[PDB]
């Protein structure tokens, strides 16, 4: 268990249940104490958050080229925030707010983390990424961080094998049930969560 | 007794022998008790779709000599009695009137010791204002003997005062045009007994008994059995002087021939004088069977008295011989019950109880049934004959012979008898009878008039409203009982047309009512019946409306999550007239867009171009809020229409100010940019875009809130009228009018009362008037607060902050920038 102490944690439109900032601080510390490190945020819908936090991150089919498949996260919570919502309306057209998740990896996986200035998920970057990770795509026990688009913010792609070794816990940053589609307001980010959200330094050169 | 449908119809065509009546009594006076005795004695039974008991049918059979005493046209010795169910407390004023309006007579139950209580007095006023004839029964005499142990004369004087109080009310408030309607024991219009033990009597019953032992006609015997008549025991001589020659006191006839026998049974039995009881019993010819011969104390007294003077008989006698038939009563009630010309073809038909004329059927209420969630109409035929399959004009509240508003020309699926808890289909039903109808609940909310003449006006309307102006959050204390509550609400919502059960976005279970009390009883029914589970209920909350006062300061723009779609719109106020027309079905979502546009254009000053481009109403697809498509050459615009409408439904359900519904908000879509590929503008993309643009546009359009306001109608005696104004002047009340009933000293004060000022209103009005005021309030209109909702200190802002906190929102209302495109 990596969720710390307290009641049963669940995800709701009203916010993550039994998940205070203080509990997060405890869970985070205990994670590092066991050799884990924070690598970014993942925004998604409620049921997905339930699956990821309690069943673990598991590989699945996604709509892109096979060579870029993996678990997508972002160091900047504001980016991941845009995905923290229903992607499809229910029968009546309801679109619920989702939840922000914090993604941790074993520190032993850090030698596999690389960065690039190129724009990811594009054929003009595949060659350079395959150079950094020392093998042809897709990513496996390695990760790549770079601009999600030209001039855009950074995203991190965890190879599926690496993603399944993550530990994911809820963020203390809430989504807004009354502003689904709105952007994350930095002032709604708990100062104490910001203090534990530094990212590791990724390698710019292959091993 | 068990009857066939043929028999019921047979004694239903004989309207001269029908008694439409209700029981006026305080609940603590054994109202239910006396009603039971009536059912167990004369209750009618039929030779699978059940209904909530609304009316009971009773059958009484009398002798040819008895039928001659009736001072109104009669035919045969059979009598059909309709006991119309009455509310348990005055507070349910609107339905207290509903019952009285379909009744012609009333059995008024008063107390022996306490006499006439305040509420029984108030209700009687109303019944009298309805031109209803009273017959009195002095109940709970038992207490006067067992507890107080009063003397015969003391008890007599007690009745005298009681009857005196009743007639003070009757002669004051009964309408002059009915003649002397006061009650007189000597005339058999007053009974005495104890519902508890099930015994009761009238002077006529004892008069019939002694009629022979005195060689005298019943008439002059009961004349003597009350008042100052004395039969000297020593001289065997009748007298009107309470002293003999030597100056000794003489006992009055009432005490001697009526009270004395009863007093002796009470004394002999309760004193366990086993040797007197037998002698006393044979004297009066009260024969006990097997088991009964062993009883003693109250057990014995109860059996003896029940067999001696069956309560139901004393009551039925009065009901048949003195209560008016439909024929007799409608002759002077018609003018009062018709909202049109007095000499109209229909009003005339109502006075004559004409079964041949055009139909005039009155629906007093809708009754919950077991046939799905449907409601059965309940009421009375005042003219013509109602038939199964018969097509009728369903004339609602707003109906007027002129316009075709609130009019539904449908067919009666089935006509049925309301045999208490059960239903009995019949071919037809002539004027004068109470009846139920099938297949009307979707055309009539609660009340209305059924007609077959397209020149007939409604009958005296009873104002109601389905507007849920008050609501609460329901929540199980044990999280496993959740399903029981979910089905409980689904159940609650079905037992009442004016109760609302829905889920807010946040997922809360909401119960909404038409008033403080109405919502109160619903939550009690839910926690003991529909659900039966321990519930956590939040304090009552008033339902407000969010609206705009001007057009958006600037164009509202919002972008989709994927940044590939954009909606440009602007919000503007809708005229109250138009909002009213929408709420009243004139402007209709289900209507043809071209016929509907003509109306908005011609009658309401809308550009027919705009009215033709209505995409939807909201909330709930029919609210007084509109989306208008004013875009020019937007490719694939129609492919996002379903998404935009959806967004509108959610946006108008819970507005950006504090989660309250929108009202009178027009949204104009000025422009839309879409991704060429449909894959990138599905529901998930457009819905949040449209919704946020709407909030943005709303916030830019001078946001305000509206509060619900009641129209209250108070009946009150002149003296206590001052208490009415006293209460209204600290609840922002506003007097509409103050009319006085011609002869009587009864006033009718009408005033507007903010719903958020009505909590505990009847309680305060009760005190300020000594309980003599009779309140009736219905939702009337919405009122836009002047103050700024965005200002936490202003009145509107004070409401907003409190509510936003309560919901756990950010205290301050979001700016339009939050929902505007972030850039
Ligand atoms: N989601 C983010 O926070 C994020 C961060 C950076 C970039 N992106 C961009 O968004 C695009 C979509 O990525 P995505 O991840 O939102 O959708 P995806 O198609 O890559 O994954 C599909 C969904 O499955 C869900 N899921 C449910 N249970 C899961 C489990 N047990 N294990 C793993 N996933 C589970 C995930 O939440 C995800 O939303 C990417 O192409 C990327 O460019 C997203």
């Amino acid at each position: 268990a990596f969720l710390g102490d307290g009641g049963d944690v669940s995800f709701s439109t009203r916010g993550t249940q039994n998940w205070t900032v203080e509990r997060l601080l405890q869970a985070h510390r205990q994670l590092e104490e066991r050799g884990y490190v924070f690598v970014g945020y993942h925004g998604t819908f409620l049921e997905a958050a339930q699956s990821i936090v309690f069943g673990g991150v598991r590989a699945r089919s996604q709509d892109l080229d096979a060579i870029w498949r993996g678990f997508y996260i972002a160091g900047d919570p504001a980016l991941a925030y845009g995905y923290a919502q229903d992607q499809e309306p229910d029968a009546r057209g309801r679109i619920r707010n989702g939840a922000l998740l914090r993604v941790y990896v074993p520190r032993s996986s850090l030698p596999g983390f690389y960065r690039t200035s190129l724009t990811l998920a594009a054929p003009e970057a595949a060659g350079e990424v395959e150079r950094l990770i020392g093998h042809p795509l897709p990513l496996r026990l390695d990760a790549i961080t770079g601009p999600a688009e030209e001039g855009g913010r950074l995203e991190t792609i965890l190879g599926w094998p690496l993603a399944e070794r993550t530990v994911v816990i809820p963020s203390a940053i809430p989504t807004d049930p009354r502003n689904v589609g709105g952007d994350l307001d930095p002032s709604s980010i708990p100062d104490k969560e910001q203090a534990i959200s530094a990212l590791p330094d990724y390698a710019s050169q292959p091993g | 007794v068990a009857f066939t449908v043929d028999q019921m119809r047979s004694l239903m065509d004989k309207v001269t022998n029908v008694r439409n009546m209700s029981v006026i009594a305080h609940v603590d006076h054994g109202k239910s008790t006396l009603t039971d005795s009536l059912v167990q004695r004369a209750g009618i039974i039929s030779a699978g779709i059940t209904i909530k008991s609304t009316a009971i049918s009773l059958y009484s059979e009398m002798s040819d000599e008895d039928v001659k005493e009736i001072k109104q046209k009669t035919d045969g010795n059979s009598f059909l009695i309709n006991l119309i169910d009455s509310p348990g407390h005055v507070d349910f004023s609107s339905e207290v009137t509903a019952a009285l309006r379909v009744t012609d007579g009333a059995l008024v139950v008063v107390d022996t010791i306490e006499g006439v209580c305040v509420q029984t007095e108030t209700v009687l006023r109303q019944a009298l204002g309805e031109r209803i004839k009273p017959v009195v029964v002095i109940n709970k005499v038992d207490r006067a003997l067992l507890e107080l142990q009063v003397s015969k004369e003391d008890l007599y004087q007690t009745f005298a005062r009681t009857v005196e109080s009743v007639n003070v009310i009757v002669s004051t408030y009964a309408d002059e045009v009915l003649g002397d309607v006061q009650v007189y024991p000597a005339r058999g219009t007053v009974a005495f007994g104890s519902g508890l033990h099930g015994w009761a009597f009238t002077i006529r019953q004892f008069a019939t008994r002694y009629a022979k032992k005195f060689g005298v006609d019943k008439a002059k015997m009961m004349d003597r059995l009350w008042g100052d008549s004395f039969f000297n025991p020593k001289t065997k001589k009748w007298t009107n002087k309470d002293t003999d020659a030597e100056g000794k006191p003489l006992e009055r006839a009432f005490n001697m021939f009526i009270l004395d026998p009863i007093f002796r049974l009470f004394t002999a039995i309760m004193n366990f004088k086993k040797d007197e009881i037998p002698v006393l019993l044979e004297k009066l010819e009260i024969v006990l069977k097997g088991d009964e011969k062993d009883l003693e104390g109250k057990a014995l007294l109860k059996v003896v008295m029940r067999k001696f003077l069956p309560a139901a008989d004393a009551l039925l006698e009065m009901i048949v011989l003195h209560l008016p038939s439909p024929v007799t009563a409608q002759a002077y009630r018609a003018e009062q019950l018709y909202e049109g010309p007095a000499d109209d073809a229909n009003c005339i038909a109502i006075k004559n109880c004409d079964p041949k004329a055009d139909l005039m059927l009155y629906v007093s209420k809708m009754v919950p049934t077991s046939d799905k969630g449907r409601f059965y109409a309940f009421g009375r035929v005042f003219a013509g004959t109602v038939k199964s399959g018969q097509k009728v004009r369903i004339q609602g509240p707003n109906y007027v012979p002129g316009k075709k508003d609130d009019l539904f020309i449908k067919a009666i699926q089935r006509v049925v008898l309301m045999m208490g808890r059960f239903v009995e289909p019949i071919d037809d039903c002539p004027a004068g009878n109470i009846i139920g109808l099938v297949g009307i609940d979707q055309f009539l909310l609660k009340t209305g008039t059924l007609t077959t003449s397209e020149t007939a006006h409604n009958m005296k309307v009873m104002k109601f409203s389905v507007s849920p102006v008050v609501q609460v959050a329901v929540e199980v204390k044990n999280a496993n009982d959740l399903p029981k509550l979910v089905e409980g609400l689904k159940r609650l919502s079905k037992s009442d047309p004016c109760v609302l059960t829905y889920m807010s976005e946040s997922g809360e279970h909401i119960v909404a009512g038409t008033g403080e009390l109405h919502l109160e009883i619903c939550l009690q029914d839910l926690e003991h019946d529909h659900a039966g589970v321990p519930l956590k209920i939040s304090p009552p909350v008033v339902a407000y409306r969010e609206t705009v006062e001007s057009e958006s300061s600037q164009t509202a723009l919002s972008k989709s999550p994927n940044k590939h779609n954009r909606i440009y719109l602007k919000a503007e106020p809708i005229d109250e007239e138009v909002s009213l027309a929408i709420e009243n079905g004139i402007i209709n979502p289900r209507d043809d867009f071209k016929a509907r546009a003509r109306i908005m254009a011609d009658d309401y000053g809308w550009d027919v171009t705009d009215a033709r481009k209505i995409w939807c109403f909201g909330p709930d697809g029919n609210g007084p809020n509109l989306v208008i498509d004013q875009t020019k050459a937007v490719q694939y615009l129609h492919e996002i229409k379903d998404s935009v409408v959806a967004a509108f439904q959610w946006a108008t359900k819970e507005g950006p100010i504090f989660g309250e519904e929108m009202r009178s908000v027009r949204v104009n879509i000025l422009d839309v940019t879409l991704h060429a590929d449909a894959i990138h503008r599905g529901g998930g993309q457009i819905i949040p875009t449209m919704r946020r643009a709407t909030y943005a546009g709303f916030l830019l359009a001078d946001p305000k809130i509206q509060e619900p306001v009641f129209l209250v109608e108070i009946q009150c005696p002149e003296q206590a009228v001052g208490g009415i104004y006293s209460v209204l002047n600290k609840k922002r009340g506003q007097v509409v009018s103050e009319e006085q009933r011609p002869g009587t000293p009864l006033f009718t004060v009408k005033a507007y009362l903010p719903v958020n000022e009505s909590f505990g209103f009847t309680g305060e009005l009760r005190q300020a008037t000594g309980g003599q005021a009779f309140p009736q309030m219905v939702f009337d209109h919405w009122s836009t607060l002047g103050s700024d909702p965005l200002d936490p200190t202003s009145k509107a802002g004070e409401i907003v902050l409190a509510a936003r906190k309560r919901h756990g929102m950010k205290e301050e209302v979001p700016g339009w920038q939050e929902y505007y495109d972030k850039l």
